[PDB]
């Protein structure tokens, strides 16, 4: 075949600044007419990609003049200048000069933000689950900053239950942060040996639920 | 033998030199016509191939580029109609003045253009001659010009928009070119090809023909028959290889056509794969690189008929430069006006300018005043005739001078001379004109008095009375509805009423009756007072009254002096005067029935080729689709390559078709044109000679018919169906195909077609031949000219060259006027049409920018739909008119058919009738009437009667045509009387056979006629179907001293004979007709003429040939010098129809009559 | 515009058989070489079949072709994947696809059509709601959940006022666990809504005709 690499895989650009992610072919990428194809496609956070430049230097009708695309041979280069929050996702660089057409890896695109601490919040069980025989107990740790952070729960105080189900996100687009939530579960007859409940972040950011019923 | 191209053009004035730069330079305008069409079409599919993608605006750029075609269309329909024209009016009119011209030059030459130069090949150097300069440098030098232009702008449009691709189109270019001249040369002319096998078996044809009696009378139908079919397979061969040739030609044009398609697209792919090209480019590039590589070729007829045009100016040109020594057109020899009449002969020396080898004349020297009348007696064919003819300076002597009235002649004028004088010759001739005009032809200003005085002079006021029409009744040719008086008559007043004054007679008296001699004798006498007189005669009643009489031998005047000069001198004449005192029919299909498994094959083939069209019309739409729609790199590549597969293949399918088509439509052509004239000729030798006798039914009519019957029935049997399948894939699929993709268009567009069709079927006519060119109207004009060239020299002396030269001019006024005409007419059609096809474009096309512009079809639709009937409708023009004609070919198969199944009244060929065991060779005859049923009016013989024995050798003589050539065609029953009763040993020939009356009693003819064949084989034809002996040959050929003659040359029996007897005289070939008969052995023996041309001493070794073998026979002789009829046994002499005598010869003496002087000619 | 919509993709077991269509409207059909994607759930896309515009030509991959098939239907503007013999590696979510003049592959896309291919049992969720005890407001914005949880296959849909509040929604992807995906969601309300205008948890299930909207009370 032609396996088509591309060397960064995590980018930290800030806004205002450039970037630079590379394509490097293995075999020769050069049609038999003497055209070259390789294109390059973005996906932002859950969506279809969509086209961003064609052939080797080109522009899809509808993109910014920061986007630039130059090299020859097996190498290809994409460059973006002024990374605007609106550009964040995975780019993938397409090419269809040999009969197996692939594409590539992906490179992820993160770009830098402030740091903030996590308004973290536990959220106590619904009695429907508990009729069942569930505990539904969640702790958001909402709008953060760098993309890593771990959760702890403190069952009433001593007991640091690790035990949920961690469900990472991806940077929220419009103001570039991050979350995940953290869902403890365990069968109802252990936690209602507990009244409250306290889940932190790792300095603490604390809160806690202290009621079976209201 | 061909005359220079500056000197080819000399007959143009200054308005022939405006109409040919003006023609040139619209036919260069003309011929850029196609090429920049294929730079607009390029240009469109460009627009059509953008828009509906991103209908916007693309309606507006359609009506921009339909007015390009529309200014296109409108430039081509003024270029064409000037082109087409001009240059056929400048052709119109020099063709024209050389017709004149040449006609007047031929009029006045010195004689001898008819022993050197022989004179029907002079109608075919002149009529057919003139034709082809008229095709030379007419309408073809415009085509020249406007083919050539088509080269230059096709390779500059190439090389314009891009080259890459131009110097491959160019790179297989030669054969491109060559395919195209090979067609074009088998295209133009292709009707003038059907003459080079009927050739070798026409002169067969034509011999059997000239003497059917013979072939009936003597049995040779089968040899004769046998021969025919020979030359028939041959000529066949040879028209089956020029089928599959044709057939060849088109087949490999169409191949290269295609695969050029093929090597076009697979290149232009790569080329607009790779973003250099469009797909405009590449169909504009192509197409017109192709059209002129194929217009480069469409130039190769035109040098070709200008090499001709120059080969023939050549010869007519030098005949019109020939200046002869002696003519009328110098106007330089003096006018004498004092004329009294001195004829002065001294010394005057002839040797023939036919035959320089022999001088028939040795010096004299005479002297005549005026009204001193001389006769002349002597042979016939003593320089008697040329002799009165070299004294009106038809010829001048070889050594020596003659004079009149003290000056000699060789300085002075001759139409004075040549008309002041009358001179009857032997046997004077009158054309087709009025009696009026007959006496009118001396002079102009011969009034209806003097016609009527004439009449009265020469006894010829008669007729008037008694014929109506008294003064304009249309003699017949040559004078044939009159009778002898009546001709000698006019020719006597005709002579006289030019005021002569030496008048000359030739054989003055040879058949007038008594009174009708001595009337005209006294009528000329009467004017021989003021006027010298000179008189040539037989019968010595018109010698008598001249003041001198003359003696000619070895055409010198040798016995001069007046009667009693020559009476006491005992001489010659002493010796003369001594011894003296429908409905159509519609079976044809019947005809050819039996060569099926070709028409089956035929018909497969056609609806292959002709359904091959829309194959290419889906092949071509698809292959443009395929770069319309959105598809990636590699899906373009497979689906070109695997179109241009399919180009490439539909080429190969073409050529085989192509070549087996011709083939098997080609073989049964000539299979049923060689059974067809095999048959008819058949059913010819069966019918009488009372169905042969027709001048309706001429040998030419039935010639024409042999070979034109052939043509014509080939044609509407096989190229018929051939037309109508091929049409009928065509028209039907492309249109049917075309309903269901788009019905809208389809449906304007298909108003259109009639026109394209009609344009394809005009064009076509233009491009070979067809270029009307009636002969019909030229015919009348070319009639006049026949009659003067058949007698020139004896009209020469009647000086009415002019009033025939006008008789001319007068007469080609009509067809030229008309001529001119129709250069016009035609100019027009022709453009009008190929604008049409130059409008199409703009009309569907423009329609097709709405359709395209509302969803309702797509572009590749229009491009299918317009492709497969614009295109489907030229090819529907141009097949329907390369085939014969329809009406024409049903009625020749319909006179075909109509004689085939012919029965006649009496066959040769049916064996009835009575063939019996013995026979004693007794003929009777009794109260037997004979008319022709052409000739009803006019009688020959009235009921004679005779009696005829076994041995017995009838003695019978007359005048030139007294019924002798009667009785012979009533023996050998080619006549068949209504009265009489004929009693052969009492066995009625009417009731006896007509097979075995032939192989039991041979006859022999006036003269012998022969074939081309071996002398022994004529010699041996005289008995057939049956084993002939070598040596049976050589016992006659010996016995008759004719095969003396036989070993001497070598390849005695074995040397093929020339045509008809040119590789010998009469005499060598008077003996081997007598003894053709001779080997027969019959038991009638029968000879008429046979001292006609015949050594006095051969007349007794053929002479000898009858008496010991005259036995057994009903011995009929009959000569004209009586040294052999002296010895028949009994003499019956005859005088229009009432049997004159008949018995013993001392019956005839005793008795004396007109037998008395029947042997008192040169008695000794 | 150009929209393509896709329809046809559930749970199947291993060797059996499955048909994807994409329904598209908005230009013309019949002139648009086509092609299907596909992007497995390491997130990493794969090519997997194209058809040229008229359906003669067609290619597929080395790793794919004999049990794929790919074809159209221009009459109605339908595109079809049909798939045989499926194997455990044929799990992915698959894209339509465009084709873009001036040869760029893929323009305009559609959205997935998920197509889990494994040996388990569809079954409906078990939807749940979250809220704080006695609901007390921590300000100006209120803070409420809910969580899905024990559900097979993947593919659902988790709305809110059924097409009404969008601003602080977070949530968040599920993870898989001994074949049961569990997908938990939050809110983000004023302290002048939530009293006044009670709040719903939409869930649905496609694979289990579910349908339950869940009204979050204190
Ligand atoms: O109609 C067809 C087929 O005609 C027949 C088909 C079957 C049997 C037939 N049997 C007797 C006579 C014609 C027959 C022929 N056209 C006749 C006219 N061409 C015209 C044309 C015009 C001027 C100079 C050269 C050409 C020749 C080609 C050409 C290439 C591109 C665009 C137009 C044309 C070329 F540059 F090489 C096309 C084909
Ligand atoms: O038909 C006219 C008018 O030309 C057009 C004008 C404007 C638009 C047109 N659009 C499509 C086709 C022709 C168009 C041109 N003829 C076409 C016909 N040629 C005749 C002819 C005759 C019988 C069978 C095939 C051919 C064709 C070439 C050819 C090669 C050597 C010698 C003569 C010819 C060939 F063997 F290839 C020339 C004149
Ligand atoms: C005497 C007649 C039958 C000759 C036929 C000539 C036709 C083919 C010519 C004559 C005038 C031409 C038209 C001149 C002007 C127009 C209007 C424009 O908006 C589109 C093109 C169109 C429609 C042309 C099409 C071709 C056209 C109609
Ligand atoms: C006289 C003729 C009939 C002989 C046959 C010669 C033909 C087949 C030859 C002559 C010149 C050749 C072309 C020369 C150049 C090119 C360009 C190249 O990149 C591909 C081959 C191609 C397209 C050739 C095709 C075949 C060609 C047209
Ligand atoms: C015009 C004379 C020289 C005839 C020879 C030229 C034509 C018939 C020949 C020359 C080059 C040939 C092409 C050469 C190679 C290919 C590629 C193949 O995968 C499809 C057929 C195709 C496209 C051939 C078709 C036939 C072809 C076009
Ligand atoms: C004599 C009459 C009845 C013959 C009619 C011939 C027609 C019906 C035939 C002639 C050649 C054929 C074409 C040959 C090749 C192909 C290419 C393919 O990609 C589409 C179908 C197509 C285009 C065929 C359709 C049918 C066709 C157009
Ligand atoms: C519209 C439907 C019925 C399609 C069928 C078209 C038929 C009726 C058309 C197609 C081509 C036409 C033929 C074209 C040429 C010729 C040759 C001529 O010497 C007689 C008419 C004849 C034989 C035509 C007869 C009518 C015809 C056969
Ligand atoms: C004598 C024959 C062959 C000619 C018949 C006239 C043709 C040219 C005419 C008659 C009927 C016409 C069609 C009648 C109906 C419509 C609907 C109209 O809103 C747009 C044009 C369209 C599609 C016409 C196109 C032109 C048309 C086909
Ligand atoms: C059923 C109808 C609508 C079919 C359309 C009829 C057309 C295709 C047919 C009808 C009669 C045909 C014409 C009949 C007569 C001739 C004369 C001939 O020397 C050339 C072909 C030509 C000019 C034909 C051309 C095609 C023609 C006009
Ligand atoms: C008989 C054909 C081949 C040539 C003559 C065609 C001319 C006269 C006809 C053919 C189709 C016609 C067009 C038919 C429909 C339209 C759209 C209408 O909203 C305005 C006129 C317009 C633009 C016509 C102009 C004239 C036109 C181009």
């Amino acid at each position: 075949d032609v396996l088509m690499t591309q060397t960064p895989v995590s980018l930290s650009v800030s806004l205002g600044d450039q970037a630079s992610i590379s394509c490097r072919s293995s075999q020769s990428i050069v049609h038999s007419t003497g055209n070259t194809y390789l294109e390059w496609y973005l996906q932002k956070p859950g969506q279809s990609p969509k086209l961003l430049i064609y052939k080797i230097s080109n522009r899809f009708s509808g993109v910014p003049d920061r986007f630039s695309g130059s090299g020859s041979g097996t190498d290809f280069t994409l460059k973006i200048s002024r990374v605007e929050a609106e550009d964040l996702g995975v780019y993938y660089c397409f090419q269809a000069s040999h009969a197996p057409r692939t594409f590539g890896g992906g490179t992820k695109l993160e770009i830098k933000r402030a740091d903030a601490a996590p308004t973290v919040s536990i959220f106590p069980p619904s009695s429907e689950q508990l009729t069942s025989g569930g505990a539904s107990v969640v702790c958001f740790l909402n709008n953060f900053y760098p993309k890593d952070i771990n959760v702890k729960w403190k069952i009433d105080g001593s007991e640091r239950q690790n035990g949920v189900l961690n469900s990472w996100t991806d940077q929220d687009s419009k103001d570039s942060t991050y979350s995940m939530s953290s869902t403890l579960t365990l069968t109802k007859d252990e936690y209602e040996r507990h009244n409250s409940y306290t889940c932190e972040a790792t300095s603490p950011i604390v809160k806690s639920f202290n009621r079976n019923e209201c | 033998p061909t005359v220079s191209v500056f000197s080819m053009f000399r007959y143009s004035n200054w308005l022939d030199k405006l109409y040919m730069v003006v023609g040139t330079l619209a036919a260069i305008i003309h011929g850029a016509g196609l090429p920049l069409m294929m730079l607009v079409f390029g240009e469109m599919t460009d627009i059509f191939a953008n828009a509906g993608n991103l209908f916007m605006n693309l309606e507006e750029d359609m009506t921009r580029y339909a007015y390009y075609y529309s200014g296109i269309g409108a430039g081509v329909l003024v270029a064409a109609y000037i082109q087409v024209s001009f240059w056929c009016l400048a052709a119109g009119r020099q063709i024209h003045k050389i017709r004149k011209q040449f006609f007047h030059a031929i009029m006045r030459q010195e004689i001898g253009w008819f022993d050197v130069h022989d004179v029907g090949e002079l109608n075919t150097r002149l009529t057919d001659d003139v034709s082809k300069i008229n095709e030379g440098i007419g309408d073809k030098i415009g085509m020249f010009f406007q083919s050539m232009a088509t080269f230059f702008t096709g390779f500059i449009v190439g090389f314009t928009r891009g080259w890459k691709l131009t110097l491959v189109i160019l790179a297989i270019s030669p054969v491109l070119g060559l395919s195209a001249a090979v067609w074009a040369k088998i295209l133009s002319s292709f009707t003038d090809k059907e003459l080079l096998a009927y050739a070798k078996a026409g002169a067969v044809a034509e011999e059997v023909l000239a003497a059917i009696r013979t072939v009936i009378a003597f049995g040779g139908q089968k040899k004769e028959l046998e021969r025919y079919n020979k030359n028939l397979e041959e000529a066949k061969r040879i028209g089956i290889k020029k089928a599959i040739t044709a057939n060849i030609s088109i087949g490999a044009a169409f191949l290269l056509i295609y695969a050029s398609y093929a090597l076009a697209f697979w290149y232009g792919t790569t080329l607009v794969l790779s973003g250099e090209y469009s797909i405009g480019q590449v169909l504009t590039v192509f197409f017109s690189v192709l059209i002129g590589a194929f217009s480069v070729g469409q130039a190769s007829p035109s040098i070709e008929a200008f090499a001709n045009a120059r080969g023939a100016a050549y010869e007519i040109f030098k005949i019109i430069d020939n200046k002869p020594s002696i003519d009328s057109y110098s106007k330089s020899g003096h006018k004498p006006d004092n004329i009294k009449g001195n004829l002065e002969f001294r010394n005057v020396h002839f040797s023939y300018p036919s035959r320089k080898e022999v001088k028939i004349l040795k010096g004299l020297n005479l002297k005549v005043q005026s009204g001193q009348t001389v006769a002349l007696v002597g042979n016939s064919g003593c320089g008697k005739s040329t002799t009165v003819q070299l004294m009106q300076r038809l010829y001048d002597p070889t050594e020596g001078m003659v004079s009149v009235d003290g000056q000699d002649i060789r300085t002075i004028n001759v139409r004075f001379l040549r008309e002041i004088i009358g001179v009857v010759s032997q046997e004077p001739v009158l054309f087709a004109t009025t009696i009026a005009e007959n006496i009118r032809y001396g002079r102009e200003n011969v009034t209806m008095d003097e016609i009527e005085k004439a009449v009265k002079e020469a006894n010829a006021y008669d007729f008037i009375m008694k014929l109506p029409h008294k003064f304009d009744t249309l003699v017949g040719e040559r004078g044939a509805q009159l009778s002898g008086g009546q001709k000698q008559r006019i020719a006597i007043a005709r002579a006289l009423v030019r005021n002569p004054k030496i008048l000359l007679l030739d054989e003055a008296t040879s058949a007038l009756d008594t009174e009708s001699e001595a009337v005209v004798q006294v009528a000329l006498d009467k004017a021989r007072k003021g006027r010298t007189t000179i008189v040539i005669a037989h019968r010595l009643s018109t010698v008598r009254n001249a003041d001198v009489i003359a003696g000619f031998d070895d055409g010198v005047i040798v016995e001069k002096g007046n009667h009693d000069e020559l009476m006491k001198e005992k001489g010659i004449y002493f010796k003369l005067v001594t011894m003296q005192t429908p409905v159509s029919f519609w079976r044809i299909m019947k005809l050819n029935l039996t060569e099926w498994p070709y028409f089956v094959v035929g018909v497969f083939c056609a609806i292959i080729n002709g359904g091959l069209q829309p194959a290419f019309a889906i092949i071509f739409s698809k292959i443009i689709g395929v770069f319309t729609r959105i598809d990636d790199p590699e899906t373009k590549r497979q689906n070109s390559n695997l179109f241009s597969l399919l180009f490439l293949a539909l080429g190969i399918i073409s050529f085989i078709t192509f070549f087996l088509q011709g083939f098997t439509f080609g073989k049964a052509g000539e299979i049923l044109t060689k059974r067809l004239r095999y048959m008819v000729f058949r059913s010819m030798l069966r019918q009488d000679v009372s169905w042969f006798d027709d001048p309706k039914n001429t040998t030419g009519a039935l010639t024409t018919r042999l070979a034109n019957d052939a043509a014509q029935v080939k044609g509407a049997i096989g190229s018929r169906l051939a037309v109508i399948t091929q049409n009928i894939a065509n028209l039907g699929t492309g249109i049917i195909i075309s309903f269901i993709y788009g019905w809208q268009l389809t449906l304007l567009l298909l108003a259109i077609v009639p026109i394209i069709a009609i344009a394809g079927v005009v064009e076509m006519k233009m491009l070979s031949g067809q270029a009307l060119k009636d002969k019909k109207e030229l015919e009348g004009a070319g009639k006049i000219a026949t009659e003067a060239i058949e007698n020139f020299r004896t009209v020469v002396s009647l000086t009415q060259e002019q009033k025939f030269e006008h008789m001319y001019a007068q007469s080609l006024q009509v067809p030229y006027r008309n001529s001119l005409r129709k250069a016009h007419i035609f100019g027009i059609t022709f453009s009008f049409t190929q604008a049409m096809m130059y409008f199409s474009y703009a009309g569907c096309f423009r329609f097709g920018a709405y359709l395209v512009a509302h969803k309702l079809m797509s572009f590749e639709d229009v491009l299918l739909v317009f492709s497969a009937v614009v295109f489907g409708a030229m090819a529907v023009g141009q097949v329907s008119s390369f085939a014969p004609d329809y009406a024409k070919a049903k009625i020749s198969a319909a006179h075909i058919i109509m004689i085939i199944e012919k029965t006649p009244l009496i066959d040769s060929y049916s064996t009835e009738g009575l063939m019996p065991n013995t026979l004693e060779g007794n003929v009777t005859f009794g109260e037997v009437v004979f008319n022709y049923p052409t000739r009803p009016d006019i009688p020959v013989l009235q009921g004679l009667s005779l009696e005829v024995k076994k041995g017995q050798t009838l003695a019978l003589v007359g005048s030139s045509g007294c019924g002798k050539s009667t009785v012979v065609q009533l023996l050998e029953r080619f006549y068949d009387p209504l009265a009489g009763k004929v009693l052969l040993d009492g066995k009625e020939i009417k009731r006896l056979n007509v097979q075995w009356l032939r192989a039991h009693l041979g006859i022999v003819s006036q003269e012998p006629i022969l074939f081309d064949c071996s002398i022994a084989e004529n010699i041996a034809y005289g008995d057939n179907s049956r084993v002939v002996s070598q040596e049976e040959i050589v016992r006659a050929a010996k016995e008759a001293n004719i095969h003396a003659f036989i070993e001497s040359l070598p390849n005695k029996y074995s040397t093929k004979v020339g045509d008809k007897g040119t590789q010998l005289s009469g005499g060598q070939k008077q003996r081997i007709a007598i003894a053709r008969a001779l080997v027969r052995q019959p038991h009638i023996l029968l000879l008429d003429e046979a001292t006609s041309a015949l050594d006095t001493e051969s007349e007794k070794v053929v002479q000898e040939a009858l008496d010991k073998a005259r036995e057994g026979r009903t011995c009929i002789v009959i000569a004209h010098r009586l040294s052999t009829i002296q010895n028949a046994d009994l003499i019956v002499v005859f005088q229009n129809g009432r049997v004159k005598e008949h018995g013993t010869h001392q019956q005839l003496l005793a008795q004396k009559g007109i037998y008395f002087s029947m042997v008192s000619v040169q008695a000794g | 515009e150009v929209i393509l919509v896709e329809s046809g993709g559930g749970l199947v077991k291993p060797g059996g058989s499955l048909k994807l269509s994409c329904a598209a409207s908005g230009f013309t059909f019949s002139s648009y070489t086509m092609s299907w994607v596909r992007q497995t759930p390491e997130k990493r896309l794969e090519w997997v079949a194209t058809i040229s515009s008229g359906g003669g030509n067609t290619y597929y991959p080395d790793s794919v072709k004999g049990r794929f098939t790919i074809s159209r239907d221009n009459a109605k503007n339908n595109l079809y994947l049909q798939m045989s013999s499926l194997r455990s590696e044929d799990t992915a979510l698959y894209y339509c696809a465009r084709y873009y003049r001036y040869e760029a592959w893929f323009a305009s896309w559609g959205q997935g059509t998920l197509v889990t291919v494994s040996a388990a049992k569809t079954t409906a969720p078990s939807v749940y709601p979250l809220a704080p005890v006695c609901g007390d407001t921590t300000g100006s914005s209120v803070t409420l959940g809910c969580l899905v949880k024990g559900y097979f296959p993947e593919p659902v849909t988790l709305t809110w006022n059924s097409g009404s509040l969008s601003s602080g929604v977070h949530t968040f992807p599920a993870v898989l666990q001994s074949d049961l995906y569990t997908l938990s969601s939050s809110v983000t309300v004023t302290s002048s809504t939530w009293p006044s205008q009670s709040i719903t948890c939409n869930v649905a299930h496609p694979a289990s005709s579910t349908k339950v909207d869940k009204k979050i009370e204190p």
